[PDB]
């Protein structure tokens, strides 16, 4: 190797000894002398002489607690929660090495050092993780390399002065070594890595305990690395079995999201919808139907409710993913040229012309630039109608360049197309909000000025197919439901798609046990 | 169904 000589058995005694200390001090002057000997003991046994000296400690300790799991694994199978507390006696011993060498680097004001330290054996720990998984490949274990990282991050978030002035920082250096460790880039550690970032603690520390959200982001981060990483799994309706555990991991961290921090789910709920792909209606739901728990929802059965005399409804929600990127400039430039002088009307053609990609079934079309044109023309429609001195209605949002390109969507795209443009719009039917009400009567009007029964049955089977799954469900969706079946303006009643089909009924009777 | 009472009168459990 590339390793000085004699290293390795200094490194080996000096583990031991420290597995030892560890497991026979207790708390108090003894673990604060103990480690004060061992750090003038690893003076001495010049390894902390030169960063390289350092380096090379910290990745020999990691392969040989690594080799100690394995061969305890292997002792366990030949010799019929033990081996995991062996496995766990060096391990735990190693990371407490960790923490403390990082609480005592420098000074006791110099949080520089011990963030680069802490970043730095961070940094090898991802080291001997991927080697190891490139190795051993099947045989590769994640349960060490897991319980170091997530012992090491309840070490680091011990209440303590030292701890909790760099402890944002040391939730930065997790939160880039787990974006590091993404199962796009460490496949046999997605379990581990899942288990890492919906941690209790861990989403606590991150969606609270920092003031003006700068975890937020990040976190955020994670999430859509865990989605992008599902979504051509989740795609697949052959893989539902094999796809289980993590979709029931991805399930379990979204509900707790859902019900301890709405919030963040609701800021961040565009980029997560446009990552997740349309069929997964249940995590979609848990996403969409977050509202802040500051606001209290209607209920949507009320006898003749008031929707627009509200007073959240003149509100627009907050929404902190840049969707107007994902368009094309030219195409953005013709779009709001369109919107502004509402010309030429060959823009609309040409609009179908720039949504499509492919000729092959299921993948026609961009569907983040539909989500984002949709969003996007929706809230340029609901500023125009504020500019002009009123408020989106039923007969405010009509007749303009706006609803010229909703109609023609409406009309000019195929089945796949407007599935996913109805989608698009759906996706913001959530909490009295502006966004929501505007794409209700939106909806509603794609509905009622409809020349056609298709769109309408497409927009109710939509409505439906969202509306089945487990409470709770977004107050938008619900209302808009609700005011199209009863209503008699839109004489849902009387078409002939819901006239003869038993099918559309059954669906209707699982809305009603569903949400009603 | 034929209206949104008709649909409000359904009967689940049965």
């Amino acid at each position: 190797y590339d390793d000085p000589p004699g290293l390795r058995e200094k490194a080996e005694y000096l583990l031991r000894e420290w597995v030892n200390l560890y497991h026979s001090a207790a708390a108090g002057r003894d673990s604060t002398k103990a480690f004060s000997a061992f750090v003038g003991q690893m003076h001495q046994q010049g390894i902390l002489k030169t960063d390289d000296l350092i380096t090379r400690f910290f990745r020999l300790c990691t392969e040989m607690c690594v080799e100690i799991s394995y061969r305890a694994q292997a002792e366990q199978q030949h010799n019929p929660t033990m081996i995991r507390a062996k496995c766990y006696h060096n391990l735990d011993a190693f990371v407490r090495l960790i923490a403390l060498l990082v609480k005592h680097s420098g000074e006791a004001t110099n949080t520089v050092t011990k963030i680069n330290l802490l970043n730095k054996v961070l940094g090898i720990v991802v080291g001997v993780l991927l080697q190891d998984h490139d190795v051993r490949q099947s045989e590769f274990q994640q349960l060490p390399y897991h319980r170091i990282f997530i012992m090491l991050l309840l070490e680091l978030n011990a209440p303590e002065h030292v701890l909790e002035t760099i402890n944002f920082q040391t939730l930065t250096a997790f939160c880039n070594t787990f974006h590091i460790l993404r199962p796009t880039k460490a496949p046999g550690f997605v379990y581990a890595w899942l288990e890492l970032i919906s941690h209790r603690i861990f989403i606590a520390r991150m969606l609270a305990h920092t003031p003006q959200q700068k975890g937020w982001p990040m976190y955020a981060q994670l999430l859509i690395d865990l989605f992008k990483y599902l979504a051509p799994f989740l795609r697949n309706v052959e893989l539902t079995k094999p796809m289980q555990i993590l979709y029931k991991g991805t399930l379990r961290v979204l509900l707790v999201l859902l019900h301890d921090f709405p919030e963040f789910l609701c800021d961040y709920h565009y980029g997560f919808c446009d990552v997740i792909p349309p069929n997964c209606i249940q995590l979609r739901n848990l996403i969409l139907s977050a509202f802040p728990r500051n606001m209290r929802l209607p209920d949507p059965f009320t006898p003749n409710l008031k929707v627009d005399m509200l007073s959240e409804i003149n509100i627009a929600p907050r929404i902190l993913t840049n969707f107007t990127g994902v368009m094309p400039p030219q195409f953005k430039k013709d779009l709001d040229s369109y919107l502004k002088t509402r010309s030429p009307v060959t823009f609309l053609s040409d609009l179908r012309s720039n949504l499509q990609v492919s000729n092959e079934p299921g993948n026609r079309y961009n569907l983040q630039l539909i989500n984002a044109l949709v969003l996007y023309v929706g809230t340029q429609a609901i500023a125009h109608i504020h500019n002009k001195g009123s408020t989106p209605s039923m007969s405010t949002i009509t007749h303009s360049a706006h609803m010229d390109i909703f109609q023609n969507l409406a009309v000019d795209l195929d089945t796949e197309g407007r599935y996913l443009f109805l989608n698009a719009i759906a996706n913001q039917l959530r909490y009295p909000n502006s966004h929501t009400h505007y794409f209700s009567c939106t909806m509603l009007y794609l509905f009622a000025e409809a020349n056609t029964e298709a769109i309408q049955e497409q927009i109710t089977r939509v409505l439906l197919e969202r509306l089945i799954v487990n409470r709770p469900h977004p107050w938008g969706l619900l209302i808009t439901f609700i005011e199209l079946i009863k209503n008699p303006a839109f004489k849902f009643w009387n078409h002939e798609f819901v006239h003869c089909a038993p099918e559309i009924e059954k669906l209707f009777q699982s809305v009603a046990q569903c949400c009603m | 169904f034929s209206s949104w009472n008709d649909y409000l009168g359904l009967a689940t459990l049965i």
